[PDB]
């Protein structure tokens, strides 16, 4: 719909053209180019909230979303009409598909998440550190369509795991893993983060060892 | 103590009747459909065989025509040991798929397996040269078996699933398909060229075997 | 590598034709202490390792930008096969894993 | 210290020349002979293909005739995209295997691929009906490919390795093999029956493709 493209243009003019130049270009050393990134890229970068941003820093972090689903389709179709690239997967309603993306396998998703990317984040999808200030974020507060469009067009410092690098079966399979690894409870106690031994150490000292020394000073006297 | 379940010699058993082994509902999580292919059209599969029936209802041969990679692969194998005669047989695709014992679509004498609405099962706009109705020979040697595997790209799976289903037939003679040279031969009316009946289908006898290609 | 950033690349010795256009093949096992350096940062082009957080420059050749590593992480040569498939154009020129005594001569 | 083997930017490399990968002498503990079979005779294998050559030395088709289970399987596939013409082609086994550009065994005009010592490569005591010399059709559609896989049990691997090697040929026309009915047709001499040249081989044009079956 052309009125939807116009709505995307009206939201485009009054949020970003200080850093995208209003011809969908890149304002040099203030905000990069934007054509070719596409509706999938704009869905992940505004549906998470990140790109209607406020400073150019180590990496632009997560935030509350600056537009809603009635307007992300407008903004992403506007950037795809000006440019053109990956598109967000949509179900039989025309809306953004978020539940039909969980694939039928998890163990293949476990091995593929673990090989291809869990170097950067974590095993269950907690965050991980990156080089100069930038960091991987947690995958717990991640809409499955945002996970698919996160790996589909890689925003900041992550490789864009393309439609041909990972097949959509594999990408549905990875988002089946992470929406049932950051959602399944920690089997057998409190989950001290997701990454193991450093929270287990710090919760050995102040929970276990401080209680042990407190028992040891209640039992023995002092002199 | 002695165990209770022993020591009883009756008449020493019937011989065990031959193991007619039942099929396997361990594999049965799957239903064999018509097949899997592309064919961005009304819709078809990639495997549809045929059973060539004679004038007594018995099987004579077995055809398998299917579109695989834009080329209609047709493999005609034998079914009976003593069905065909000692000679070459001419395969021909008929437009109507009725393998009746005595039927005729037009006004005329109903021959064996002549239920077609004409001769060769050509295209809907083709009436001339050797189209998909005419086929290669499946010759029968002294062993009594005629096998012919060919790839005709004239038709496909979207052309065999028409409003009237087609068939594959084999007569008692070979496949000529207007093989009369006009430089030495002659006609009964003195014409140099061939007849229109020899141009529609090959010069053979009556159709002995015929089978509908609608997954027969 | 994004082909807007192919003028930032400076290859090293015996290794100038180990690209394939813009396809580079650097090993995953890092320079020292052999963990897979499977962290990779586009738009800064740094192969970061997780085990001791040692960056490597993806642009020039995997020289350590920063970290506890001091050696270039090894690069694999690339060509395409007949039928157009990515193949290795031989072996690594250096031993690929972590360092030890018998090396570098 | 800094490691010694780094930091040298020459001109940034030629693009790597296409990987013409060498074959594999890891598998090479094995020599591919003519084949393995039974054939309790002078001795033959189970695989012997053919390369159909034209009048310019170029390949047109490719035959593969071999004895497997007492039935001579012959598969004739295409080699070139635009070799054959748009029509049916008649395969015929020739007695002599010379695929010469212009040769004639008897006293006469040397036609294309006519180096045979007669017509059909029949048995050593056979001269009549459709023996192993005559073959089925390998028709060429508009795509320009003629494929025909048949099983003729008239000859075997012990009959193709004779004193003179045989060949497989295809003319510019189809395969007739005396397909003239004597009830409506007529000859130039008024005879009801067919000619002896049409009884030896089929009625076609000049032989376009020909290939020796001695593992060509
Ligand atoms: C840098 C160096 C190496 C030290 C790092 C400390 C860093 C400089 C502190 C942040 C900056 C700032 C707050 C400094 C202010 C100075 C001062 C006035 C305030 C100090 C009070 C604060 C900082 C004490 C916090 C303790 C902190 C320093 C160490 C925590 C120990 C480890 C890392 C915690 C383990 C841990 C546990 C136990 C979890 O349950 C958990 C659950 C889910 C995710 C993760 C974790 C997790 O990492
Ligand atoms: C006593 C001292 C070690 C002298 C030895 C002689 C010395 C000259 C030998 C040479 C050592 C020098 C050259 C290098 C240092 C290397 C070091 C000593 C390795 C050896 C291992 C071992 C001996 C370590 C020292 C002993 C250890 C630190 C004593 C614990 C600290 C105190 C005194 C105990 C009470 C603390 C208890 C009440 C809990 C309080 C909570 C605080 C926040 C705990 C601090 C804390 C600790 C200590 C963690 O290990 C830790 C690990 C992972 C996550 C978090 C934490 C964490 O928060
Ligand atoms: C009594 C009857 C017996 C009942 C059993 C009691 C034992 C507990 C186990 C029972 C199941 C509960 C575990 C739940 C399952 C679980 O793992 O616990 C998560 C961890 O989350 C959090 O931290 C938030 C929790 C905050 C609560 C308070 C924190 C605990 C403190 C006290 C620990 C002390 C550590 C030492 C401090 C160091 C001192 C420093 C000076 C919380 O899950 P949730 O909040 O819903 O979502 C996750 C996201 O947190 C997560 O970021 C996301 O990534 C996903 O994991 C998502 O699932
Ligand atoms: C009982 C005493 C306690 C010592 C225990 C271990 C010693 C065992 C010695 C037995 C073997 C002796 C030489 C024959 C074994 C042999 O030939 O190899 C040597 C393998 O010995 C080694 O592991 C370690 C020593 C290497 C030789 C010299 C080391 C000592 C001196 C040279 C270092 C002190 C002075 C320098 C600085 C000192 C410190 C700072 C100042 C050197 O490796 P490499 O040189 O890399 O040669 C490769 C071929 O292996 C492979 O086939 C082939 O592919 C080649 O391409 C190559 O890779
Ligand atoms: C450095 C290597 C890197 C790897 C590889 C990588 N990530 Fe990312 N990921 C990041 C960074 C950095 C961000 C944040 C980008 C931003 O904030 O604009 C991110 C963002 C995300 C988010 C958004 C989190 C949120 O709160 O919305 C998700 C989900 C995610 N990645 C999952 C994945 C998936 C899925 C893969 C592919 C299987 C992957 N990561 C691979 C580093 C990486
Ligand atoms: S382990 Fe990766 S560099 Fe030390």
């Amino acid at each position: 719909q052309s009125a939807l493209l116009r709505t995307g243009k009206q939201l485009f003019e009054t949020s970003c053209v200080s850093c995208h130049g209003a011809n969908l270009q890149g304002v040099p050393d203030r905000g990069p180019s934007l054509i070719g990134t596409g509706e999938a890229a704009v869905y992940f970068q505004v549906s998470t909230g990140r790109m209607p941003a406020m400073r150019g820093e180590a990496q632009a972090p997560s935030k509350p979303p600056h537009f809603d689903e009635s307007q992300i389709d407008a903004l992403g179709a506007y950037v795809q009409a000006n440019g053109g690239g990956p598109t967000v997967p949509r179900d039989d309603h025309g809306a953004v598909a978020q539940e039909s993306l969980i694939g039928g396998d998890v163990a293949r998703g476990g091995d593929l998440f673990r090989l291809n990317c869990a170097s950067c984040h974590n095993f269950t999808g907690k965050g991980g550190a990156l080089s100069s200030g930038k960091y991987a974020p947690d995958l717990g507060d991640a809409n499955p369509a945002q996970i698919y469009t996160a790996m589909l067009t890689g925003p900041q410092n992550m490789p864009k795991f393309s439609d041909r690098q990972l097949t959509p079966d594999e990408k549905r399979d990875i988002v089946a893993y992470v929406r049932e690894s950051a959602e399944t409870p920690s089997y057998g106690g409190y989950g001290l983060g997701g990454f193991g031994p450093a929270p287990e150490g710090m919760a050995m000292w102040i929970i276990g060892m401080v209680a042990a020394i407190g028992v040891a000073m209640w039992i023995g006297s002092r002199a | 103590c002695s165990p209770p379940g022993e020591t009883a010699s009756s008449e020493p058993g019937t011989t065990p009747a031959i193991w007619t082994g039942s099929p396997s509902p361990a594999a049965p999580s799957g239903e064999d459909h018509g097949g899997g292919h592309g064919a961005g059209a009304a819709g078809a599969g990639e495997t549809l065989t045929a059973e060539l029936k004679t004038a007594d209802g018995t099987s004579v041969a077995t055809a398998d025509f299917q579109f695989a990679d834009g080329f209609a692969t047709v493999t005609i194998e034998t079914t009976t040991p003593g069905r065909l005669t000692p000679g070459f047989h001419g395969v021909h695709i008929h437009s109507v798929g009725k393998c009746e014992a005595n039927s005729v679509a037009p006004t005329g004498g109903a021959p064996g397996d002549f239920n077609s609405a004409g001769g060769h099962f050509q295209v809907s706009g083709h009436s001339g040269h050797p189209a998909s109705g005419d086929l290669s020979s499946l010759q029968v040697r002294a062993d009594g078996s005629g096998k012919l595997v060919t790839t005709t790209d004239a038709f496909t799976a979207e052309d065999l699933l028409d409003g009237a289903k087609t068939a594959i037939i084999i007569h008692e003679k070979a496949d000529n398909f207007a093989n009369i040279p006009p430089e030495r031969y002659q006609q009964v009316n003195g014409a140099p060229g061939p007849d229109q009946t020899t141009m529609a289908t090959g010069d053979a006898g009556s159709r002995v075997a015929c089978g509908v290609i609608s997954a027969g | 590598i994004k082909p807007a950033d192919m003028h930032r690349v400076i290859k090293r010795k015996g290794q100038e034709s180990f690209n394939f256009g813009e396809l580079f093949a650097y090993t995953k096992v890092c320079s020292h202490l052999g963990c897979p350096s499977s962290l990779y940062e586009q738009q800064t082009y740094r192969i970061l390792c997780p085990c001791h957080q040692s960056q490597f420059d993806a642009l020039e050749f995997a020289k350590p930008i920063f970290g506890p590593a001091a050696r270039a992480l090894a690069q694999l040569p690339i060509t395409i096969d007949e039928d157009g498939y990515l193949v290795a154009n031989g072996d690594f020129v250096e031993p690929v894993g972590p360092a030890f005594w018998e090396r570098k001569s």
